Parts: C-alpha cells; structure tokens; sequence
C-alpha cells in the first residue's frame, strides 16, 4: 500500500507558461512503474503518459515526464485552452494499486 | 557491498521474425526436395504464452516461397507462343452416351514445321472450356487476348511432398500442446522444438484434402464472427474419404512445331465416353455435419435452425471444387454435399470436369498447359475440413445459412501454422552478487 | 477504434442487488485483454475495484466476499459483454462507475506488471446513487 | 532438463544449466540455398556480435565472470531473498531495463583502468 | 568484385565454411577452459574401463589414427565429463571467491 | 574525442582510447543492391577474424594492451622513452619500423610456443 | 502539347502505347530562364575566371 501526494492542490496559469505537477510516492519506485492521467470536469478520463517518459498515440509532443528516485514529475510547456482540467499520477508497482489526488488547473 | 555479476546463457527470448529454410529426407518435382538438408523436443513448465494465428508472418513467407517455387520450373522448356491461330472445330461422336455431347471438340488447324517457309495442317481433341468462338464456325483459345500460354513442363511432378520450414542457430520455435486450441489467447502447455512436422502444400479450394486432424472435437476458427467477410475454418475429427476417377484412355500425340519443339495434345479416345467422378460416402457425411452443427451451434445459440447450401456464384474457381489428380485438374460441382437443413451403403456421385489451360495463384498474365496423361486416372483422398462462410442477415430470425467458399490460398496453409511461434534467444544477463574480483 | 458503452443511470434501494454491465467494440478475445473495473466517488479520488485477467476474476481486499465480476467471449450475433454485481449495498455507494480494458498481449510492452496494469481506454461511467 | 529446460525457475535455480543454452548458438543459387546461406551469415553475425561483447568487459570464455563495479541501490533495492528465490530471468531484465545502458558503459572504463593500471605493475 | 558466374558460388562458401569451422572449434575449445592452449590439462581422472594399456605402450608405439580407432566408442561422454567438470569447477571458483 | 579523434595527438595521449575504436571495427534478392550487402558483411567478417587470429597464437587474446617476454633490440629503434611516446605519433612511428615489422612477427610466433608443456606430462 | 495515350495489343498479352490525337492547339514546348540574374552569375563567373587567364 504505497499512499501518493501529488503537488500542488489548485494552481492557476495563463496560455503560454509551463505547468509542473510532482507527484512523491511512500517508498522508492526503481521501477518506473508510474503513470499521469488527465480527466476533463464531465467528460471521461484519458491517459496521458505511461511508464514515467513515454507518450502514447495521439498525445502531443508538449507534454513531458521525468522520475528521480521517489520523485515524478510533469511539465506541460505552450499551455492551451483545452488543457484544462484535473491530472492524476498512479502508480502499478505494487498490488493494489493507489491513485494520487487531484490537481485542477484553472486560468487567470 | 553488493557488486555485478554478467550471465550468459540466460533463457529469455524475445519476438521477432527471421528466414526459414526447408528440410526434407531423400524424376524431379515442382518443389525442390534435392535442395533440402536431410531430417528434439522439449517440454517447458511455469511458462506461458500468447498465441494469435491471425497475425502470424510465417504463412505470408511460405506463400512467397511457394509462389518462387511455382515459378522456376516452367522457364528452362518449350512455351507455346505460336497456338493462338484460327481453328476450326466439329463436334465429336464415337458411341457417345447422353450429357457428354458438347464439352469435347474435334479441331484442325495450321502449324508452322522446322522449315520457315512450309506450313503442316493438323488436327486434336479440345475441351468445352478452352476454346471459344468469334463471330463451318471458327474458334480460338480463351487465354489468348488476355495472356500468353506457356506449356507445362513433362518432367516434372506435382506430387506433393511434406518440407519442414526449419529456423536456424540462434532462434527457437515454441509449439502449443493444447487439444482444444483454437488459435488466439494464452496457452499453458508450451514446449519448444527445433521445427515442425510434414506440412503438404495442398492446393485445394473449399475442401482441405490430405491435411492435419484434430485431437477431441471438431474445431471452429473464425477472427471476427460478428463479421460477414470473414471465412470460417471447419476441422474434423475423422477423415472421411473421397474415391476420384477418370474412365478416359487420353492418349498422347507429339507434333513438332519448330526445331526442338514439341506439343504433346490429345489423340483418339479408345473405349468409352464417361464422366469423370468422385463417389462419397453418403453415412459418414451425416454424421460429420451432425458433428460439426453441434459443434456449430455453441456460437450462435440452441435456438437455431441451420441451412446447409450451396454456392451462389462467381469464378469457376471458386464455386466449384478445383484440385489436381494424377497431374490433372478437376472441377468438381459439389452443389449434392452442401444441401440440408438441420433443426434444434449409398454413395452421392459428383461430376467433374477437366481443364487444360489453368491460371494459378489468382494472376493475370501467366498462363499455363497441363500435357495429357496417358492411362486411366484414379486416386483417393481424405477430407479432413471446410471453408465456410455466412450471409447478412436481417438480425431478427433464427436462421443461418453456411456456404463453402475460399480462393485464398492463405487459408489452406494457416491451419497447419496456428500452434507455431518465433522467438529470439538473447543469452546475456546482469546479476547482483556480494563478489569481487582477485 | 475500441468503442466501450455502458448501462445508465439505475437508482436502487439498500438491501438489494444491482448489475452493471459493460458492452464491448473492436476486441478481439478476453485472453489477449484484461478487464478492471474501478470506481469514482463524487467530490473524492478513484478507487481500485476489482479486474479479470486471464479468465480469473478477483477483487480488493476491501471488497472481497462483496463485488462479483463475469464476462463472456464473442458471439456472431451480441458484444463482448463484461457483468459486475454487487450484493447488500450501503448507503455510502453513489459513486460514477468505468469499464475499463487493457491490452495483455506483448510481454514486454510495459503497460503491465505482474496483473497489476494500467488503464489504456475508458468509458463513460453510470452513476449510481442509493438513497432511503 | 534440456534446451531452454529452466525457463519457469527461479533465477537460483536457472544459474547452473548455463551450458546447455551456451553450446547452441552457433549450429546452383536456388530459392532454398540464398535462405540457407544468409541464415548461416545471420547466426555466424550473431555470434560475433556477442562474442565481441564478451570480450571487450574481459570474459574470455567465461559464464560466472565477476566484474569489480559495484552496484548501485538506485537501480534494485532487493535483497538476494527476492531476487534468486522469487523473481524469474523474464522479468529481471525487464525490471532493470531502462538501467541497462549505463551498466554496458560502466563495465567498459573500469576493464580499461584495470588493464591500464597492471602496465604499471610490472614495470617495478 | 563479386561476380557469380561459375567462380562465384564456389569462393564465397569456401570462406563460409572456413568462417565456420574455426568458429566451431573456438566454440569448443572456449567451453573446456583451454581458450589459447594446447597441451592444457584437465581435472578428471582416467578410467580403466576406457583403455588398460600401459603409458610406455601408447606415446612410443602407437599412432593417432590407431588411437582414435581404438577408444571411439568412448568418446562422447568424455566430452560430457569435461563439460560438467568445468562448470563444476568454474562454481567451485565462484563459491571460493564470494568468501 | 570520438572515432579517430586522438590521430593528431602523440603516442602517449591516443594509448588511452582505445576503447572506443575496439568495438567498431565488426559494425534479400540477387539485385545489384543485394549482392553488395552481403559482399560487405563477408568482408567485414574476414577482416575481423583475420585480425583476431593474430592475436590468439601471441597469447594476448582478449586484451588491448598485451606485453610479452620478448627483448627489444637495439638496431630496431636508437629513441629513448621520452621521444617516442611524448614526440611522435602512431601515424610516424609505423613508418620507421616498416623492415622491421615481420621480424618482430615471427619473434611473437615462437615466444608463445617455448612456453608450452614439456616432460611435466610424462 | 495536351497527348493521349492509345494501347494498340500487338500479340498475347503484349501491348504498344502510341500517340492518340491532339486536344486544341499545337504550340512548342519552351523554358523561361531569368536575365538578370543570369547576367548577374556571368559576371561572377568572369571575375572568377580572370584569376586564371
Ligand atoms: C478459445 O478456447 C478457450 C478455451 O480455454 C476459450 O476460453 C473459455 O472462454 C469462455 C467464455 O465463453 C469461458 O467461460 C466463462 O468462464 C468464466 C470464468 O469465471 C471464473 O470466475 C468465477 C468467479 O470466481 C469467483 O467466485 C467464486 C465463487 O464465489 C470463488 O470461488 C472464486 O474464488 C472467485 O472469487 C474471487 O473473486 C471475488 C470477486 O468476484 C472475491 O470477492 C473473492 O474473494 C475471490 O477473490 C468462477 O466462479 C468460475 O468458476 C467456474 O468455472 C470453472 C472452470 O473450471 C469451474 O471449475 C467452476 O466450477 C465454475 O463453474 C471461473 O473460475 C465464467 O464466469 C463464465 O460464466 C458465465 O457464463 C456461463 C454460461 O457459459 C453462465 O452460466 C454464468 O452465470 C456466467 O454468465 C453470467 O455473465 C454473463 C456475462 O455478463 C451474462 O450474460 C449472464 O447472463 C450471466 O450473468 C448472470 O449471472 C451473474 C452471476 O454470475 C449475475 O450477476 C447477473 O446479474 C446475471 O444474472 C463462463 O463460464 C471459459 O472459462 C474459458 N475457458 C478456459 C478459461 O479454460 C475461449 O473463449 C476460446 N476463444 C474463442 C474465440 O473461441
Ligand atoms: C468485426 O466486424 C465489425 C462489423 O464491421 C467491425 O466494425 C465494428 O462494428 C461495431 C458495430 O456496433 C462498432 O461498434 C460501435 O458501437 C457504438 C455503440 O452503439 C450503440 O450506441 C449508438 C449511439 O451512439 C446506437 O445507435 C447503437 O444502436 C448502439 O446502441 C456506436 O456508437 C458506433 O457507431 C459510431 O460511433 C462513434 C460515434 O459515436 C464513431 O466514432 C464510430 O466510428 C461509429 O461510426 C459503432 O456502431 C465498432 O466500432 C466497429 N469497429 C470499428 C473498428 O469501427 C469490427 O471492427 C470488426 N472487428 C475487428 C476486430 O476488426
Ligand atoms: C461410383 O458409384 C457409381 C454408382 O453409384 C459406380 O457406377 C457403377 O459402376 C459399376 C462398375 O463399373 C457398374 O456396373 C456395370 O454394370 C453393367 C451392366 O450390368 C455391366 O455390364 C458392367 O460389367 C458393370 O458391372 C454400374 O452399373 C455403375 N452404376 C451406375 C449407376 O452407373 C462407379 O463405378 C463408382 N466409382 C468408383 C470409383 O467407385
Ligand atoms: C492425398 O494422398 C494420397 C496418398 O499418397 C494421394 O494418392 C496418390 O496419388 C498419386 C497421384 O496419382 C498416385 O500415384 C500414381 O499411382 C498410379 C497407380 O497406378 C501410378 O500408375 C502412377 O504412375 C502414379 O505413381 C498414388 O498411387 C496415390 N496413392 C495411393 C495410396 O493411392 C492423393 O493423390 C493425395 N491427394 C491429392 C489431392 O494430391
Ligand atoms: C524505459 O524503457 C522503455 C522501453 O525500453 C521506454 O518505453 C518507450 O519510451 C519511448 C520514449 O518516447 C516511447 O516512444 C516508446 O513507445 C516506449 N515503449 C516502447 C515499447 O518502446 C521508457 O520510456 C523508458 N523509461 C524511461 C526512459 O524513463
Ligand atoms: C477429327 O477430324 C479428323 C479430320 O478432320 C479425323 O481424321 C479422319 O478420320 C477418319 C476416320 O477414321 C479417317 O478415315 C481419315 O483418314 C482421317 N483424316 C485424316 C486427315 O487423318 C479424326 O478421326 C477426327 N477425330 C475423331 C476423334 O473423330
Ligand atoms: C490452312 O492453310 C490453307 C492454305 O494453305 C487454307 O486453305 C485456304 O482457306 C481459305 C479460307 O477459306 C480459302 O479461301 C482458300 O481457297 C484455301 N486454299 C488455298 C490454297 O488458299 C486453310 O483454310 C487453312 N486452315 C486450315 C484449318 O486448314
Ligand atoms: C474407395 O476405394 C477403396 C479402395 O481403393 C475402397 O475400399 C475397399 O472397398 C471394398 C468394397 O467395399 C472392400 O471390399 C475393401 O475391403 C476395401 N478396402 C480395400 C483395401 O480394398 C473404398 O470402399 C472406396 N470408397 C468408396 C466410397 O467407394
Ligand atoms: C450443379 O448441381 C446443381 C444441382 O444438381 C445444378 O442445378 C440444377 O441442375 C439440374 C439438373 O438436373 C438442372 O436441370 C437445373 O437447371 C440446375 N439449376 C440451375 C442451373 O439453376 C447445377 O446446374 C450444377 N452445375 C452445373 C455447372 O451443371
Ligand atoms: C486418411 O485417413 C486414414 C485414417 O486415419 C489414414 O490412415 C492412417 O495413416 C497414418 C499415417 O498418416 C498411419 O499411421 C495409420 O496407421 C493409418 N491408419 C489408421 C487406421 O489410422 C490415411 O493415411 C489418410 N490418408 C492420407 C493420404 O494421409
Ligand atoms: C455440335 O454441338 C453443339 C453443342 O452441343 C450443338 O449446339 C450443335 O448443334 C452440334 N452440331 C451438330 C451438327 O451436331
Ligand atoms: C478476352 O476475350 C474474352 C472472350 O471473348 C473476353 O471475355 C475478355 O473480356 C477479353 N479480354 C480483353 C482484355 O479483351
Ligand atoms: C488405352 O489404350 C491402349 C492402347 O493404346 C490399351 O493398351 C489400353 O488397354 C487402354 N486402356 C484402357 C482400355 O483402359
Ligand atoms: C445448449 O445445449 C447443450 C446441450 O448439451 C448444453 O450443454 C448447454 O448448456 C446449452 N446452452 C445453454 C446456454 O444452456
Ligand atoms: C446451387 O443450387 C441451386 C439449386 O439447385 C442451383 O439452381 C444453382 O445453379 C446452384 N449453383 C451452383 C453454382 O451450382
Ligand atoms: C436438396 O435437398 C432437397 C430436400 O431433400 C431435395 O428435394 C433436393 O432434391 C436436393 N437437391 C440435390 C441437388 O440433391
Ligand atoms: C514449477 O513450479 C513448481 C512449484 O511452483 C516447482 O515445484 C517446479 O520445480 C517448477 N518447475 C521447474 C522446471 O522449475
Ligand atoms: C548511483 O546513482 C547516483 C544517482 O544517479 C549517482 O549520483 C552515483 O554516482 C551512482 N553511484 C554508483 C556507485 O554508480
Ligand atoms: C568407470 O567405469 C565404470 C564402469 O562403466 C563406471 O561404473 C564408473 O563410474 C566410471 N568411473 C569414471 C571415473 O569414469
Ligand atoms: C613406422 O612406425 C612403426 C612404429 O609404429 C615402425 O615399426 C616402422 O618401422 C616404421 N616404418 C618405417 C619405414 O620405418
Ligand atoms: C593539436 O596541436 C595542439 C598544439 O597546437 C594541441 O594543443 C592539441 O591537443 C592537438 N590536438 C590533439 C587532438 O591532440
Ligand atoms: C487536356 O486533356 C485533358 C484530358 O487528359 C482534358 O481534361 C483537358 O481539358 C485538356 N485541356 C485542353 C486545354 O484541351
Ligand atoms: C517560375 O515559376 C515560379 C512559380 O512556380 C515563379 O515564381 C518564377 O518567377 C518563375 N520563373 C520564371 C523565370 O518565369
Ligand atoms: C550585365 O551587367 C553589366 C553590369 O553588371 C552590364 O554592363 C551589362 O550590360 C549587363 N548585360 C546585359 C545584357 O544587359
């Protein structure tokens, strides 16, 4: 039972800058057995990044993941309009595997 | 206080794909067998693997490599480019019986000799199917505005011979042990082999002649049985056997068309003018297609009524069944087999006619000539499963109809590679160990 | 593409039973795919249910002797179906419901470890509120 | 047990059978003679290609070589408990797949400072 | 350069099988742990079920050609004691180094 | 530095990379494009082997930098240790040993060879 | 020039691509090279063979 804490709650950003999520597991994922989701507010969820620093097909080439120890991160560079909505990190290294939090980002 | 260890020899193994080359034990024949090298297996435990039948790259290279195989016998001997000339056909009456009268012509026409300048008017038998008239009347070779008729070649065989497509050093061939495998999901009885059993390339069309049995029950494969283009392999249990003959003498005659080159073409029939015939046995197929829609009916419900009919039409190499006898080619009708309708010491006779200028592998271009064969043709075989598919229905009835059908040759080789895996060896590995060097 | 629908939204009373079931388009065989159901309570995070893989079908350890999972193979005239059945419910169950597959084929495709995986493609998730 | 005999053992288990696996790597222009010979090109290739391999780190006819970098608690922080008794060799390398890089180039300069550093040894 | 007209199939596999048989007897002289020597010795004993014939006998009376006519029937599992002593002593060598 | 990268540096310097040129030098019709891949791997094979012979009946097999039990003579080079490997460089040191060269290869030969077993067999 | 291409069969399953008949008007085919720069590389091309001659 691995808890994750995702970072930070509720941020805000502009069309333009470059939004950094980190996401701290319990214990040390050597592993890379991590993944970020992003769910729009109504609609359904969609998987973003699978194994820490992979891109899936229909995924743009803005979005990057990076992992260090216990400590994954997420950077989304040339923030657009439809960007907006909640992300989650989860991991699957060990059974049953664990959300994180939620992190929602707004625009102002 | 931990440090790395390398391993070699390591058993894991990746997928991937290489060349295969053939092995047969051992006049000469169409396939290659003096070409082969002269002819283990061990079982594997707390391992499994996913097979798929339907993405396999081994069928597509033993298409590739019997289409190469198919090509290299018929260039180095004598092509029949001077034929298409204007014949002249009658018809042919030597105490011939009812419904022959029609499917054989008696035709003469003009050949050139040795000699540039000197003509030589001969005269042979034609079939119904091989020549057609223009507009005493006239006629000509169907293959002759469309591709160009080369003869096959006397010397070699089309007896079918069982090759073992066998991987070389540094790769590995897993084999599926199940009894109820039906080609797509996990297996959990793996073992692996250097190559495979004798597989003989067959070349037949809505009837898999001299192929593989199953084990327990009659087996289904299909890929998508929600889909109305899809074909439907049938796999039987027990062989139920096929007697074809010819009661045709067909004797040979040879004319020099030039220097070096011969025709060999029908002469005088000596006897009789029967059909040529394949008797079934009409107790066993019953009890085969009771077998099969019991099988059948696990996929669509025991609330179903299922129609058993023939064919609608298309190509004559479709609808009817096409297979080679004695280095003839029969086209058989088959409409009496498929004919039933099944709810929730007599023998069926089936006609078949013979064609002498076959198109192979579905090409347009390239042509050939069967010569005659000499004798009295007579063979037997066993039917050891069935190409079906089904219509669109209007979703709503408990009616299916089931229609044998084929024409690709895929289909008659993927149900002899669908327990057969690829896999790579990479023997390196990196340990930990409490070591050090010294 | 894999097009997943689901059932709509049921509204049942504490002490029964209900079904949700999860209809399939473009798999192939369950054997190559795997089948997890999660959940996704109303103001909360996601939580982990239960998942068929391989044919065997198992739960959490929160939900064990609770949940029950089943599905079917392919038929020529019905969908892939995949059922989950919960027995003697509480009142702290209204929650967004998903069907989710992911594809088990490749062994070294990265997407599974060991029966724990992933979620490659999602639903749309019935909402079940239970009330008195 | 045979070819590829101890694939469902441990990796404990697997470590003495290493010899079985290790002896089968190596064994008129017709369709069946160019396949025949570009197999033979394709394995004598793939033998070199790890022969080479083994030879640069210095395990000239060596299965067990033992090397002298250490190993990083990073890349597995498993016990010797959890890795010969429990895990497979089908999933040991795809644990430590993405680390494997750095361990080909950290056994390389380390064999070339060992055979660099005994040239000052015998020059006493 | 490369032309196959008659000359062309026959020094190509000249090469191949040369390529292939120094690898195979680099290959089985690698797995005995006699890479680079020639009169190494080895770690198991001599059976006299195999030969009774003396030392004085064989090295100044006999020939090669004999001495491989005579023990050929033994000769497979010489081969599969020396494979398993290797391995036996290169365990051995691991055993003795971890300490 | 690369592939090649220490040729215009001296002995002494280009004696420490060796490394990155050890592992270079080893890496479906009849068309005029198919014959040539194959010509190139046959010739990348032979040129490969042909370099690892030499050096499995020397002794050194396996090693990069192998030194021997054989003496250098005097008439070979008249340099001392400090113009050689501080002053010249591997492109003009294999010119001034070119009629020396095949000496020094049969010398190899044998070195190897008087360091074989003997009586001790018995 | 507008061309049509005609398939003339000229044995078993050998056929001849001719001309069929021209669609309009028959013009020359031509190409339009720029003057100014050509005489803007030609005097480059004096400058730089002067330092030979
Ligand atoms: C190629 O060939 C292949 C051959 O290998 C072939 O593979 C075969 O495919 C077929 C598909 O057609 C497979 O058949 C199916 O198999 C399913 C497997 O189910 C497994 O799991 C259940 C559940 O196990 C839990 O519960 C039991 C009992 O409590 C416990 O003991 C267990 O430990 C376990 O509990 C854990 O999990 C809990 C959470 O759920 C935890 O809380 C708990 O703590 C535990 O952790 C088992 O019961 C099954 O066992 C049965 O099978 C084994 C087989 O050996 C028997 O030995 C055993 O005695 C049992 O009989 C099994 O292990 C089946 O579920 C599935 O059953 C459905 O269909 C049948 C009819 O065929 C129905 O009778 C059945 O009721 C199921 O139908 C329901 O679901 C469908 C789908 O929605 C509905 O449409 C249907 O109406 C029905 O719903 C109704 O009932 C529901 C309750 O069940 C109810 O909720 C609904 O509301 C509704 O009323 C079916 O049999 C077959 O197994 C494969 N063969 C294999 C794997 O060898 C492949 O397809 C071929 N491919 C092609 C292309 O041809
Ligand atoms: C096996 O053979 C089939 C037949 O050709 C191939 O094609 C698949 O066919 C099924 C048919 O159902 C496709 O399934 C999809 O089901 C969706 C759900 O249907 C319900 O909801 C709609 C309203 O949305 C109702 O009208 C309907 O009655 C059901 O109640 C449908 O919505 C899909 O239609 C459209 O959906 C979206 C738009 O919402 C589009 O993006 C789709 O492209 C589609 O136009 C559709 O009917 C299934 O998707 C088909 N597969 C593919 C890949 O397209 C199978 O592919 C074949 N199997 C394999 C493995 O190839
Ligand atoms: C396939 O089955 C058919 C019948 O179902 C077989 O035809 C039968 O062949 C026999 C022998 O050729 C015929 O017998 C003959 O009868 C005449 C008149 O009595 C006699 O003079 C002959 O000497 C001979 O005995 C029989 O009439 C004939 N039946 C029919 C209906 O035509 C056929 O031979 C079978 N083919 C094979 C390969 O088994
Ligand atoms: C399926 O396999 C069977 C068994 O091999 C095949 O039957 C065989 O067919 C060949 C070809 O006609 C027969 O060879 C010929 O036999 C006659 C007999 O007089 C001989 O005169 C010819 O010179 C020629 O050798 C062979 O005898 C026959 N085998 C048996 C046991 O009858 C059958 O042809 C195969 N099916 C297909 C579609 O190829
Ligand atoms: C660890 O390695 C795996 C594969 O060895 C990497 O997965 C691939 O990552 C690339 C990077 O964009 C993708 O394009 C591929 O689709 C991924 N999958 C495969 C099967 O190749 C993974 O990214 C690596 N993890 C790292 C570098 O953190
Ligand atoms: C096909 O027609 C030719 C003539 O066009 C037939 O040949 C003649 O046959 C009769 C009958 O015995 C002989 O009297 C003639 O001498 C033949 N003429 C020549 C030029 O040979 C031939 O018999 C016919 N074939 C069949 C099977 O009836
Ligand atoms: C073979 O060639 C002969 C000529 O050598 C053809 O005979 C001529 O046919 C035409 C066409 O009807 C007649 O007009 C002539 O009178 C015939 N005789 C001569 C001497 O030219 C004959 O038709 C050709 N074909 C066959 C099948 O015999
Ligand atoms: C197909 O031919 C085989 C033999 O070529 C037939 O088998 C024989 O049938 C007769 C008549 O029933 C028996 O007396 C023999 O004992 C059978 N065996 C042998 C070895 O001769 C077979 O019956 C034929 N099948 C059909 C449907 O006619
Ligand atoms: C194949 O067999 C079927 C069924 O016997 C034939 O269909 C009918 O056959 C009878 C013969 O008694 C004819 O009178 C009918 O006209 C046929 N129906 C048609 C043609 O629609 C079928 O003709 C046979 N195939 C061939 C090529 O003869
Ligand atoms: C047609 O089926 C029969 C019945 O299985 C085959 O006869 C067996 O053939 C196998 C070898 O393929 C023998 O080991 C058996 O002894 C045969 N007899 C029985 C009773 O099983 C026959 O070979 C099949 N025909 C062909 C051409 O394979
Ligand atoms: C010749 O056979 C054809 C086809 O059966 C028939 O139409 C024609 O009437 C026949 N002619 C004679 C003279 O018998
Ligand atoms: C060749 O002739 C046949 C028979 O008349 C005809 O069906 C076919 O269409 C012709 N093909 C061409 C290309 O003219
Ligand atoms: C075929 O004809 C030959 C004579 O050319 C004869 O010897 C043979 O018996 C005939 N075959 C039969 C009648 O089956
Ligand atoms: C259909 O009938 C068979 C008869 O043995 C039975 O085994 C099977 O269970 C039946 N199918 C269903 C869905 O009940
Ligand atoms: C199929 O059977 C029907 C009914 O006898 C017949 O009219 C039709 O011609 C048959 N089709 C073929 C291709 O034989
Ligand atoms: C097909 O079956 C029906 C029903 O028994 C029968 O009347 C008909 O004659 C059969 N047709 C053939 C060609 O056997
Ligand atoms: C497979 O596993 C069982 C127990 O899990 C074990 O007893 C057996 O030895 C294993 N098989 C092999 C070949 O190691
Ligand atoms: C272990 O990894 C860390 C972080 O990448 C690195 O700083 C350190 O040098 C490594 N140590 C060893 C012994 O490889
Ligand atoms: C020697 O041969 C005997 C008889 O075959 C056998 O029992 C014994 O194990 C062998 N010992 C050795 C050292 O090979
Ligand atoms: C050949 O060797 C044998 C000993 O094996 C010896 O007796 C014989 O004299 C030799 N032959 C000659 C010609 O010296
Ligand atoms: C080239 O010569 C300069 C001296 O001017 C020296 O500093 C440099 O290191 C040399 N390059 C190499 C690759 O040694
Ligand atoms: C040229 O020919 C094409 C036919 O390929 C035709 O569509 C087009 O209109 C013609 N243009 C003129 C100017 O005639
Ligand atoms: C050639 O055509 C291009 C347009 O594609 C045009 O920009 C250019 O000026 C033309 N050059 C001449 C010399 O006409
Ligand atoms: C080319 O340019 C030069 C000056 O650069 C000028 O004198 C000359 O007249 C030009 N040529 C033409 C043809 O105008």
């Amino acid at each position: 039972d691995i808890q994750m804490t995702q970072s930070p709650s509720t941020l805000s950003a502009s069309t333009g800058d470059t939004v950094r999520i980190s996401c701290r597991a319990s214990q040390s994922i050597t592993g890379n057995w991590v993944a970020w989701y992003q769910q729009r507010p109504g609609k359904a969820p969609r998987l973003l990044i699978y194994r820490g620093a992979a891109l899936l097909g229909g995924v743009p080439s803005r979005f990057r993941g990076s992992a260090a120890g216990t400590d994954f991160t997420l950077t989304i560079g040339n923030l657009q309009a439809e960007d907006f909505g909640t992300f989650y990190c989860q991991q699957y290294d060990t059974y049953p595997g664990t959300f994180g939090q939620g992190t929602k980002v707004e625009v102002k | 206080n931990l440090w790395v260890t390398v391993y070699y020899g390591v058993p894991v193994w990746k997928d991937a794909e290489t060349t295969l080359f053939c092995a047969s034990d051992a006049k000469h024949n169409v396939w290659a067998t003096h070409a082969c090298v002269p002819t283990q297996e061990i079982h594997l435990e707390n391992v499994t693997e996913e097979f798929n039948m339907w993405k396999n790259n081994m069928v597509e290279q033993m298409h590739t490599d019997i289409i190469s195989l198919w090509d290299q016998s018929l260039k180095p001997c004598v092509k029949l480019t001077p034929l298409c000339v204007t014949l002249q056909c009658t018809n042919v009456t030597n105490n011939i019986t009812d419904d022959m009268r029609g499917e054989l012509k008696n035709c003469s026409f003009n050949m050139t000799t040795e000699l540039r300048d000197k003509k030589q008017k001969v005269y042979s038998l034609f079939y119904r199917l091989d020549v057609v008239q223009i507009n005493n009347k006239e006629y000509r070779l169907i293959n002759c505005n469309t591709s160009a008729i080369t003869q096959a070649c006397p010397k070699v065989s089309f007896e079918p011979i069982p090759i073992h497509y066998c991987a070389p050093a540094g790769f590995a061939i897993l084999k599926c042990k199940d009894k109820k495998f039906n080609g797509t999901g996990p297996c959990p009885s793996v073992s692996t082999v250097q190559c495979t059993h004798g597989i003989k390339p067959v070349v037949s069309t809505q009837l898999l002649l001299n192929g593989s049995l199953a084990e327990e029950e009659v087996m289904i494969r299909s890929e998508n049985i929600t889909n109305n283009a899809k074909n439907i392999l049938v796999q039987f249990n027990t062989p139920v056997q096929i007697n074809c003959t010819r009661p045709n003498n067909n004797t040979r005659k040879s004319i020099r068309i030039g220097p070096g080159q011969a025709f060999y073409a029908t002469g005088d029939i000596i006897g009789d003018i029967r059909q040529a015939h394949c008797n079934v046995s009409k107790a066993t197929w019953n009890e085969t297609l009771g077998k099969v829609v019991k099988q059948l009916r696990k996929h669509f419900g025991n609330n179903t009524i299922i129609r058993f009919a023939n064919s609608s039409g298309g190509d004559l190499e479709v609808t009817t069944h096409s297979f080679n006898c004695g280095g003839e080619f029969f086209y058989c009708n088959t409409s009496g087999l498929f004919n039933s309708t099944w709810i929730s010491n007599d023998s069926i006779t089936l006609p078949c006619r013979i064609k002498q200028i076959i198109n192979m592998w579905q090409r347009i271009g390239q042509a050939m000539y069967a010569p005659p064969i000499q004798g009295v043709i007579r063979c037997v075989s066993n039917i050891t499963g069935l190409i079906l598919t089904r219509d669109g229905g209007s979703t709503n009835s408990t009616t299916e109809t089931f229609r044998p059908g084929g024409g690709d040759m895929r289909d008659n080789w993927r149900s002899e590679l669908y327990k057969y895996k690829v896999v790579k060896i990479e023997p390196l590995g990196v340990a930990p160990t409490r070591c050090k060097r010294r | 593409q894999i097009h997943l629908v689901q059932s709509g939204t049921e509204v049942k009373k504490p002490g029964s039973s209900v079904t949700v079931s999860c209809k399939a388009y473009g798999v192939n065989t369950f054997g190559l795919y795997a089948v997890n159901w999660v959940r996704q309570a109303p103001g909360q995070s996601l939580e982990y249910i239960g998942q068929i893989w391989r044919w065997k079908s198992s739960a959490s350890h929160h939900f064990r002797g609770r949940v029950l999972i089943s599905a079917v193979d392919l038929t020529g005239s019905s969908p892939p179906i995949s059922s989950l059945e919960i027995k003697n419910l509480t009142s702290d169950d209204t929650a967004v419901y998903f069907c989710t597959t992911t594809s088990t084929y490749d062994r070294w495709s990265g997407l599974h470890h060991d029966g724990v995986m992933a979620f490659s493609s999602w639903g749309q998730g019935t909402l079940i509120s239970v009330s008195a | 047990l045979g070819f590829l005999g101890a694939a469902g053992s441990t990796m404990g288990a697997a470590s003495m059978t290493l010899t079985v696996q290790a002896r089968n790597l190596l064994s008129k222009l017709t369709v069946w003679g160019i396949k025949q010979l570009q197999a033979r090109v394709l394995a004598v290739e793939r033998y070199l290609r790890d022969q080479q391999l083994l030879g640069i780190w210095g395990c000239s006819g060596k299965l067990i070589c033992c090397t002298n970098v250490p190993w990083n608690s990073s890349w597995s922080n498993r016990n010797l408990s959890e890795i010969w008794d429990n895990m497979t060799w089908l999933q040991w390398d795809k644990e430590i797949s993405n680390y494997t890089q750095i361990i080909y180039g950290l056994l390389e300069e380390s064999q070339n400072q060992q055979e660099k550093n005994e040239q000052d040894l015998l020059a006493l």
